[PDB]
């Protein structure tokens, strides 16, 4: 009963501990590269997270100046 | 007919009895039940926080030599995760700068 | 008959409405155990995240 509740949430504790230091070596391998170079680097993550948004989700491609439209949502 | 009538009340009444003290009972289980799932419960958060806490200080140490760069790759995740879904529509301009190598050279 | 029907009916929800009444007073108990046990919870979580804010 004690035990049992007990070991429950020490797991939760240990994954979140794991996962965090998980992406911290990630971010931290990762930031010597971008003071190398930042430019080339923030450019091409720009690039590769912008084509995978707008890979998926829809799109107008309309001209600015007139402000009309209609959401039409359900 | 009286004496069935009489004899029957009392026999509905004997079975009545037994029936409220069963609720009776049956309510007192559920009161602690309850008392031992929260329980459990309060044991949860204080080890659930205690994770939580113990990695915040992994974020911000590790993360506080560069805050905006770590914004820049944070931030780029949360878009790719939260516009996964095909339930969007972005009403872009031709004007934008991603597009900015859409006009003639 | 109508008479001694309702009488039954009289006598029998009585006893009803005894059980169904202790049942409300001891669900609201557990109401007020479980709230405020998730109160500490909830509070211990916010002390420890406090000092690393």
């Amino acid at each position: 009963q004690a035990q049992r509740i007990l070991e429950e949430a020490r797991a939760y504790k240990a994954q979140t501990i794991l996962e965090a230091q998980g992406e911290v070596a990630r971010f931290a391998k990762l930031l010597p590269e971008y003071k190398a170079a930042p430019e080339i680097t923030r450019e091409r993550l720009y690039i590769e997270t912008m084509e995978k948004v707008l890979g998926n989700t829809r799109k107008v491609l309309v001209n600015d100046k007139g402000g009309n439209l209609m959401v039409l949502p359900l | 007919n009286r004496m069935r009538a009489e004899r029957e009340a009392v026999a509905r009444r004997h079975r009545s009895q037994g029936q409220e003290e069963a609720e009776k009972l049956r309510a007192t289980a559920d009161y602690e039940v309850t008392r031992t799932l929260a329980e459990a419960e309060r044991q949860g958060r204080i080890m659930r926080g205690e994770g939580d806490a113990e990695a915040a200080k992994l974020f911000a140490d590790a993360f506080s030599k560069d805050p905006d760069f770590y914004a820049f790759i944070r931030s780029l995740r949360a878009y790719e995760n939260s516009f996964s879904g095909n339930q969007d529509v972005m009403v872009m301009s031709p004007d934008s700068d991603f597009f900015r190598y859409m006009k003639t050279p | 008959q109508y008479i001694r029907e309702a009488e039954a009916y009289t006598n029998e929800v009585q006893p009803r409405a005894n059980g169904q009444a202790q049942r409300i007073l001891e669900e609201a108990r557990a109401y007020k155990a479980q709230t405020i046990l998730e109160a500490q919870g909830e509070v211990a979580r916010f002390a420890k995240l406090l000092p690393e804010y």
